[PDB]
């Protein structure tokens, strides 16, 4: 009946249409701050001197961008990893030129997104659930930390964190390849396996359940009306799905236990994406992909090119062109 | 040389030089062709004939490199100037035209010579009306291109139609779902010698 | 890498739909697996929950109801229909792959989304105008000139040093 | 005009979100 | 080139009651280097959206 | 009327010899005895009216005058091009390997 | 008792020129015979004014104030040169070396960024004749060189440049190149600027002086792409004098 | 700006304390089964 | 193609005498060059002064000529600038400076020859790659 | 920006035609029950 | 003819929007 205890009851109430919770108490303001700044910046921010060379990149719609080319541009290389809140700028005009808004958005988002993950634990506890859905979301979350925080920390500049835009994303991944040979890095290869495999097993599982729906409907109605929300009986025949899939391969490569099957569905893309987030996070400290350049030579010592040498020629063309005005000395050491 | 033949020998009519969202007629890009300008012959300061390397279709942009009858690079338009050895300026490259509008004219001022060399990578050189259609200067594909694109894409999609409706033909009995009284013995292993044939129990 | 430099394939909306189809597939795979495993009914006494499923039980092994309240409260919307859910799991990655296939058919003909015409006209006229779109084409340009001679040996490309595009110092 | 178009569509999606959440078909049991 | 030559319809109603400058530093009286605080044309527009 | 002055200078002696008034200092490695010592001096004392003015550089030893005479035919002088001498570009013009 | 790096770092004081006591109202006398150098000249701008473009014919646009967006990166420092005695007793400072340029960009009302190369490169500045002492009424007037804001290797966003880069609009292969010549062909401007330095404090003991300065010069023309603006810079200076 | 800095420090401290004390207010007990 | 004696045959001095390495010396020299020199001269370039490389034509125009075993062994003992005008032992690895450059401590006289041999053989095998940089990678 | 004029009509119709189709079918679904 | 190119979209929406409104109302009428 006391004031604080009634507040606590509302914060943690399972009856709000959207659950708040104590993680919600940080999530909501920070994601509103990041969302609102993002939307305004994407539409109307002026150009930002991402690379610290007084060469501003236009990122917003009103400065001549479309949905595909626009971005919130990363803050200036002149700032590096210095904190640049609004109140550290002489004026908003300066804060805008130097790329303040990127910092505001990524710090608020990474906070709110960390609280998002915690909110997933919390409501799981209030509802009597098992608790590890949040562990599955840690994979995407770790990935966002890598490209917005970890890689900047290791390279020493938020100017090298991933832009908040579609083509900025591509710019980031092209430059990454030239500087880290990420394609030839085993952790990125596990990401691809986690992501290709994830889409594969998604299609598989959906096609198998869908193949074994039990007839509950007529040809003039959606099969989906054969399941009623909250019915106790399962709505497909798992033995029939096992019987088809085990004959498509052989019996013992097929799951008859739905618990193992769904746990498999969870672990494969989660673990693959952990590794690829770990890839970005360790290439942040320049432990790069396998280098087999000139690894094959002949009896005399002529270099015999392989496909790795061809990859190198493409990486070289990325290297020498990117940030074409920013390097004064021969090696691009960060 | 008839202008018609020389216009085929020009990459702007190559159907593989367009883009998906570059819309309209080919005239909207390079413009409405008006005249063959002439066949361009480049020579260095030593009177050697030089040959512009033609742009392959794969390349949106292509450097300007001049070679002799034997393939040896003898001039180019350099990117980095400080160590260029083969500039048009150093090599004294001239261009002369035979045939066409410019027949018998020779140019020696480097900027002009570079300019015709810039076009000579597209093959034969033509004069275009760019204003009538407000042509933007970017190659588009021909009807040969558009027709192929559309029919290859429709064909691929109709393969799915084939698969969908063929499945529906051969599985009409289970379209709405499988038999609610399928028993595990039909689906389990070894029960029947021949899969699904209930007459082959052991 | 070829497809980036030569076709600017990342700019292609059919590729982008494939990306969303594969990535959304992988998300669906993970979120569906985790949900089932974390709305399980207690059907056995042990700490390993796998043992308490029976492939021939009639009963759902996890609570669609609790799953739906959870996701409605966390994300605003949830699935309510197990059939739709598993069809959507089929639908998403299959469609995405079909879309990417179509875009590659276009590239068979060099029919790319290489450029935005409006950007190029403005940038040609205004040397202070720079976007991520123009930055990425410099990189494509690097890629082509630096890989072409070794990657297409039948073309006998000879690019002397002075014609290679290169930024400062590198 | 292209700016207005982009923001307009984006604005429609946000509005749709609102209705999809708060004016959904309410799931009903059995 | 005043506002009424450029088809401005609501800009004059803001001007009429005292809003005369923009956060970008110009005013309609052609004076530069002005600080209008929040109640610029931009802030009036924002306040109506909110 | 719009000319690229660097391209125009490739059409002069600048494009065939070491221009004592313009050429980056790394060019002086192509002939023996000239780098770094004499090249350092030649650059700091530019510009020159004639190729032969290099020999009036104060402080030249007689061995250094011999080397220059040995190489006068590899030098030239043209007008100073601002674009080639600003930015300390005769010491480092942004080109490495 | 001077400060250390670790007391200054991050404060903004690294971008400020040394100040002279408000007691410092003496006079540094000059021996026509002896020679003299300036061991340190520091110029710290405080105000950037830009000339507007008044569209008509006889309204002549004013200098308007601007907002700085490049932060505490503006001061010229460690500048040194000869300080000569002319036949008629004027002094003439000849700049030799120093951190004698800083790129700056200020913002006009409406959003327009104006970049400029704030500089005193190759500065020569003279006094009136018959000096014999530097005082709190001594004025220097002079001119300096203002090179191109970007130097010759600079590549525009489409890869075009003067000493490097493409020579055409490669994204528009069959466009008519005459409209684009101004953007395609880069030009290295080289202009002059004027500066007045007004001495108002003088430490007769140490040869340190300090005061006010105004310079006028051109902004960046983006390698001939567009027409520059006229810029007026006000600030404060400090210099130190040594018997050479 | 200093007024903005103050305001943000305050708002942030506010929310972070809600969070700390919220979880200190017997959070283990707010579940549906065994409350303590 | 193989590591024939003709390729392993390099000038001994400016006089024009010549010396034929063994395969052993060659691979010995390659190994020692990686141990002591490649951190700056990988592929025949010089990462801390790209204007000076290890191409045979560059060495030839160096004062004193360094396109030979004698010149190179000397250089490794008492390095000079390219015009020969000053000794740069203080900033370039050399036996004269093995106190500050410890890796030179255990290099013997035959080691020096194997290293100098490698430098003169490798351009004969790799061509313009040797000393040409990333353009030729 | 110098942008394809028809882009606008194309986008509007691209949105409007399929959306109106869906609304028509939804509203007449609700008028049944 | 140098016509107003916003006329195409004004004419098109002028037709489409009110016509769609009518169609929606009519169809939901026929189904109850
Ligand atoms: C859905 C469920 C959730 C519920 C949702 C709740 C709904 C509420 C939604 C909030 C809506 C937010 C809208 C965005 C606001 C950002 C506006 C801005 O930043 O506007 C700021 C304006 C803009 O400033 C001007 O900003 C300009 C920026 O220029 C740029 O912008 C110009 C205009 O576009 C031109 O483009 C120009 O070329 C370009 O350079 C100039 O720099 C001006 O000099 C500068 O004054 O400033 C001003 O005077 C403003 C006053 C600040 C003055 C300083 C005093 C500090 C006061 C503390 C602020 C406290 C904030 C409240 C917190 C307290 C909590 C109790
Ligand atoms: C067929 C080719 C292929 C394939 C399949 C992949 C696959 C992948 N790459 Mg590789 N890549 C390729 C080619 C390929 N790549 C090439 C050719 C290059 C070089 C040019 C690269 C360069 C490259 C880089 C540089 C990177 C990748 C990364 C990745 C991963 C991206 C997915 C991801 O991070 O999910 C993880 C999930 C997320 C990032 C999502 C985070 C979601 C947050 C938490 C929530 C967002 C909320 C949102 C804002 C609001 C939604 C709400 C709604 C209401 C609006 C994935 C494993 C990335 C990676 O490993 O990152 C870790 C990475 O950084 N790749
Ligand atoms: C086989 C079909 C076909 C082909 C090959 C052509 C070919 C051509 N037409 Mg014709 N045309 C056709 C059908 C066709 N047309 C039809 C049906 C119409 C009536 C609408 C017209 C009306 C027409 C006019 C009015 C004009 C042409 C013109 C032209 C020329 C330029 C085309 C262009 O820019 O395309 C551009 C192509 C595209 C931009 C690709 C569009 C396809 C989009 C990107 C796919 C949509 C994706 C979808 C939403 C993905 C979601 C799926 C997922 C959710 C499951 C070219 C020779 C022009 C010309 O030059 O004539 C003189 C011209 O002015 N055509
Ligand atoms: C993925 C490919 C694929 C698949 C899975 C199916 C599946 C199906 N088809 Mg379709 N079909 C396909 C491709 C495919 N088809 C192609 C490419 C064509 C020709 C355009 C057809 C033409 C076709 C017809 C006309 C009919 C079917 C029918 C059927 C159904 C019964 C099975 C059948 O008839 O198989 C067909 C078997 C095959 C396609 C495999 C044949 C293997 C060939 C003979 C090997 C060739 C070797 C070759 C000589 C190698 C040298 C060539 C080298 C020089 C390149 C089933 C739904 C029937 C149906 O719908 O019934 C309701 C029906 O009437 N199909
Ligand atoms: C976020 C990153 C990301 C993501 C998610 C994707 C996702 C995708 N890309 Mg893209 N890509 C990216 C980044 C990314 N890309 C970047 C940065 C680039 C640089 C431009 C590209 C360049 C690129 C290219 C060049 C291509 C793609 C393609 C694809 C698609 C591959 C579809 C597939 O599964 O093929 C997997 C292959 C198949 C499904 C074919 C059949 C496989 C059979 C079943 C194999 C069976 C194996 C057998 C049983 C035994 C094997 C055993 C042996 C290994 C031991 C998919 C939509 C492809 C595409 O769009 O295709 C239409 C394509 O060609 N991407
Ligand atoms: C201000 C301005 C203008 C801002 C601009 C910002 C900006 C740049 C915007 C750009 C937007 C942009 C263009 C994006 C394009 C995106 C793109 C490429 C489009 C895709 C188009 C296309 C049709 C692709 C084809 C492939 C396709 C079909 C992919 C679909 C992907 C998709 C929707 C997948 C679903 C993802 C998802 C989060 C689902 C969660 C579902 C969910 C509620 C599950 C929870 C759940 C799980 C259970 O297991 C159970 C049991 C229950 C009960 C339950 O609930
Ligand atoms: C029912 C109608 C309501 C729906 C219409 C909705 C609009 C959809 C618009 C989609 C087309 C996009 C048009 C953009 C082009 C435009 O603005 O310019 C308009 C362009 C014409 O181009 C115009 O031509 C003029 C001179 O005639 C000038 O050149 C103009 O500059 C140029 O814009 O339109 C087309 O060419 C239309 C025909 C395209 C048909 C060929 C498609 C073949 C490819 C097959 C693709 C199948 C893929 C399916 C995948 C699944
Ligand atoms: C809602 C969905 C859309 C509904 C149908 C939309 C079409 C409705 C008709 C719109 C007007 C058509 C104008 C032609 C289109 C056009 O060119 O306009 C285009 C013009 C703008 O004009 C454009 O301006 C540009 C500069 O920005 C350039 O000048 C262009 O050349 C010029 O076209 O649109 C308008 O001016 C907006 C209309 C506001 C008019 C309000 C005053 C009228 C009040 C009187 C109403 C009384 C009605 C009594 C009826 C009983
Ligand atoms: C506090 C934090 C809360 C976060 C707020 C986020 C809210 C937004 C989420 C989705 C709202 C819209 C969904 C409408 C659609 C809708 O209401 O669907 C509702 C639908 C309900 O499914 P049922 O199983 O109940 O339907 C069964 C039968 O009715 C089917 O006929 O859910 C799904 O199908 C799940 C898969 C949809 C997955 C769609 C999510 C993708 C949204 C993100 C895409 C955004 C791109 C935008 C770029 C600008
Ligand atoms: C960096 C730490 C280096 C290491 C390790 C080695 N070398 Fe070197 N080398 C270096 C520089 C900076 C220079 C230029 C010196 C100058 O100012 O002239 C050089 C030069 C040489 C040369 C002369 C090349 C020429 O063109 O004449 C030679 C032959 C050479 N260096 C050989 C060499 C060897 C054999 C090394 C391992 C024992 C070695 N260097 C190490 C920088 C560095
Ligand atoms: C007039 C005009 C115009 C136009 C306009 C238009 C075009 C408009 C539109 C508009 C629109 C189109 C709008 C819309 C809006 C929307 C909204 C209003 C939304 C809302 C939302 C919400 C409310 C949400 C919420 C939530 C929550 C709370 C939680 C989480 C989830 C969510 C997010 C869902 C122009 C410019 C030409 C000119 C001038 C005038
Ligand atoms: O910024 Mn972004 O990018 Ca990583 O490296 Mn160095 O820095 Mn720049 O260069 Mn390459
Ligand atoms: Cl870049
Ligand atoms: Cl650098
Ligand atoms: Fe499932």
């Amino acid at each position: 009946a006391n004031l604080w205890e009634r507040f606590c009851n509302w914060v943690t109430s399972t009856d709000n249409r959207l659950y708040v919770g104590w993680f919600g108490v940080i999530m909501i303001p920070t994601l509103l701050a990041a969302t609102i700044c993002f939307v305004i910046a994407f539409i109307a921010a002026p150009p930002v001197d991402i690379d610290g060379i007084r060469e501003p990149v236009s990122g917003s719609l009103l400065y001549g961008n479309n949905i595909i080319t626009g971005a919130v541009v990363p803050s200036s290389n002149a700032i590096g990893l210095h904190f640049y809140p609004i109140w550290e700028a002489a004026s908003l005009d300066e804060w805008l030129y130097n790329g303040g808004p990127y910092q505001l958005i990524i710090f608020h988002f990474l906070l709110g997104a960390s609280c998002y993950m915690g909110r997933q634990w919390e409501l799981s506890y209030r509802l009597g659930m098992r608790p590890w859905i949040c562990v599955a979301y840690s994979a995407p979350l770790a990935s966002a930390f890598a490209v917005f925080l970890i890689y900047p920390i290791g390279q020493g500049s938020f100017s090298d964190g991933m832009p908040l835009g579609i083509s900025g994303t591509f710019n980031f991944m092209i430059v990454f390849q030239a500087e880290h040979n990420i394609l030839m890095h085993p952790f990125h290869q596990l990401g691809v396996a986690g992501v290709f495999g994830g889409a594969l097993f998604c299609a598989m599982h959906g096609s198998l359940v869908t193949s074994s729906l039990i007839r509950e409907t007529t040809e003039t109605e959606s099969a989906n009306y054969g399941y009623k929300f909250g019915q106790e009986e399962e709505t497909y025949n798992i033995v029939a799905a096992h019987g088809y899939f085990g004959r498509l391969i052989f019996q013992y490569a097929s799951f008859n236990n739905s618990r193992s099957l769904h746990f498999f569905l969870a672990a494969w893309p989660v673990v693959g994406v952990w590794f690829t987030a770990l890839g970005i996070s360790t290439m942040a400290f320049n432990l790069n992909g396998f280098n087999f350049n000139h690894s094959v030579i002949d009896a005399k010592g002529n270099v015999i090119n392989t496909w790795a040498d061809i990859i190198n020629r493409a990486n070289l063309g990325m290297e020498v062109m990117h940030e074409r005005n920013a390097h004064n000395f021969p090696l691009d050491l960060a | 040389i008839p202008e018609k033949l020389a216009f085929y020998d020009y990459i702007g009519n190559n159907p593989a030089k367009g883009g998906l969202f570059r819309t309209g007629p080919m005239n909207k890009g390079d413009g409405i062709a008006q005249a063959w300008k002439g066949h361009a012959v480049f020579r260095n300061k030593e009177g050697e004939e030089l040959f512009v390397r033609r742009m392959p279709a794969f390349f949106e942009s292509f450097p300007v490199i001049l070679t002799d009858k034997n393939g040896v690079v003898k001039a180019d338009i350099p990117f980095r100037r400080a160590e260029s050895k083969y500039s048009f300026e150093q090599q004294g490259v001239t261009v002369s035209f035979y045939g066409g509008e410019l027949n018998g004219q020779t140019f020696t001022d480097p900027p002009t010579v570079k300019s015709y060399a810039r076009k000579a990578i597209f093959g034969e050189i033509f004069e275009f009306d760019t204003e009538t259609l407000n042509s933007d200067g970017i190659f588009r594909t021909s009807p040969r291109g558009w027709f192929t694109f559309a029919h290859a894409v429709f064909a691929l999609l109709f393969f799915f139609g084939h698969i969908w409706h063929g499945a529906r033909t051969l599985f009409r009995d289970v379209f709405s779902g499988i038999d609610p009284e399928l028993s595990p013995e039909q689906v389990e292993w070894g029960f029947y010698q021949k899969v699904g044939d209930v007459t082959t129990r052991r | 890498l070829f497809f980036q430099g030569f076709h600017n394939w990342t700019l292609n909306p059919f590729h982008m739909m494939g990306v969303a189809g594969v990535l959304g597939g992988a998300l669906l795979c993970a979120i569906h697996g985790a949900t089932v495993e974390n709305t399980l009914f207690q059907d056995g006494e042990g700490a390993s929950t796998f043992r308490a499923f029976n492939p021939t039980q009639a009963e759902e092994t996890y609570s669609m109801v609790t799953a739906n309240r959870f996701w409605s409260q966390i994300f605003g919307i949830a699935f309510s229909n197990k059939r739709w859910l598993h069809f959507f799991m089929l639908f998403v990655p299959v469609t995405g792959l079909w879309m990417s296939a179509i875009g590659v058919v276009g590239l068979a003909l060099n029919l790319r989304s290489y450029d935005f015409i409006s950007q190029e006209i403005r940038a040609a006229e205004d040397p202070e105008f720079e976007t991520f779109y123009t930055k990425n084409l410099l990189l494509n340009e690097g890629i082509r000139a630096w890989m072409a001679p070794q990657d297409q040996p039948h073309e006998n490309f000879v690019f002397p040093e002075e014609v290679l595009p290169r930024g400062n110092a590198l | 005009m292209e700016t207005i178009t982009y923001v307009f569509i984006f604005a429609c999606i946000i509005a749709l979100f609102f209705f999809a959440i708060f004016f959904r078909e309410p799931p009903r049991i059995t | 080139n005043p506002m009424w030559r450029q088809g401005m319809f609501v800009l004059p109603f803001m001007a009429r009651l005292g809003v005369t400058g923009s956060w970008s530093g110009w005013s309609i009286t052609g004076e530069t280097g002005i600080d209008p605080g929040f109640w610029s044309f931009e802030g009036v527009a924002l306040a109506h959206i909110v | 009327e719009l000319v690229n002055v660097v391209d125009e200078k490739l059409g002069t002696a600048y494009g065939e010899k070491i221009d004592l008034n313009n050429t980056n200092i790394a060019a002086f490695i192509q002939y023996r005895g000239l780098y770094p010592t004499l090249a350092k001096l030649i650059v700091k004392n530019a510009p020159y009216e004639s190729v032969e003015d290099v020999l009036n550089i104060p402080g030249l030893t007689e061995r250094q005058k011999q080397i220059l005479r040995e190489n006068l035919e590899h030098f030239t002088v043209t007008e100073v091009e601002t674009a080639l001498v600003e930015g300390g570009d005769r010491y480092n013009n942004g080109l490495y390997k | 008792q001077t400060l250390t790096y670790d007391d200054i770092v991050g404060t903004g004081l690294a971008n400020k020129c040394p100040t002279l006591d408000d007691t410092a109202r003496g006079a540094y006398p000059i021996d026509s015979s002896q020679t003299y150098r300036i061991a340190r000249l520091c110029l710290q701008p405080t105000t950037f004014l830009v000339k507007e473009e008044p569209k008509n014919k006889r309204q002549e646009a004013e200098f308007v104030p601007t907002k700085l967006v490049t932060r505490e990166t503006t001061s010229l420092d460690q500048i040194q040169g000869e300080l000569k005695v002319n036949s008629d007793g004027s002094l003439t400072f000849v700049e030799e070396d120093g951190i004698d340029f800083q790129p700056v960009t200020v913002q006009m009302a409406g959003g327009e960024r104006i970049p400029l190369l704030f500089t005193v490169k190759n500065l020569v500045a003279s006094t009136q004749p018959n000096v014999t002492s530097i005082t709190t009424s001594t004025d220097f007037k002079g001119e300096f060189n203002v090179p191109s804001y970007r130097t010759a290797n600079f590549l525009d966003p489409k890869g075009r440049g003067l000493a490097s880069g493409y020579d055409s609009a490669i994204a528009l292969p069959q466009a008519k190149e005459e409209e684009l010549a101004r953007a395609n062909v880069k030009r290295f401007s080289l202009t002059k600027g004027q500066i007045s330095l007004n001495v108002a404090k003088v430490d007769g003991r140490t040869g340190e002086i300090a005061g006010t300065f105004e310079s006028e010069q051109l902004s960046d023309d983006d390698m001939g792409a567009h027409e520059p603006h006229e810029v007026k810079i006000q600030g404060v200076f400090y210099a130190s004098i040594e018997p050479a | 700006m200093e007024t903005l800095k103050i305001t943000v420090y305050i708002v942030v401290t506010f929310f972070v304390l809600l969070f700390v004390f919220g979880f200190l207010s017997g959070d283990p007990a707010r579940n549906p089964k065994r409350k303590d | 193609a193989e590591l024939t004696p003709e390729v392993l045959t390099v000038p001994l001095n400016s006089e024009g005498k010549t010396i034929t390495l063994t395969e052993k010396q060659y691979l010995e020299g390659k190994r020692l060059f990686q141990y002591a020199c490649a951190s700056c001269h990988v592929g025949g370039i010089t990462k801390t002064n790209p204007s000076l490389d290890l191409r045979t034509e560059t060495l030839a125009l160096a004062t004193p000529p360094r396109d030979n075993i004698e010149g190179l062994v000397d250089y490794m003992k008492n390095p000079t600038t390219y015009d020969g005008e000053q000794e740069i032992a203080e900033v370039h690895p050399s036996l004269r400076s093995a106190d500050i450059f410890p890796k030179m401590r255990n290099l013997t006289e035959k080691d020096l020859v194997a290293i100098a041999g490698h430098i003169l053989v490798e351009p004969k095998i790799l061509g313009d790659k040797w000393g040409g940089g990333k353009v030729y990678y | 920006m110098e942008v394809n004029q028809l882009g606008l009509i194309a986008t509007a119709l691209f949105v409007l035609v399929p959306s109106v189709f869906l609304i028509i079918l939804y509203v007449q679904t609700e008028s049944q029950q």
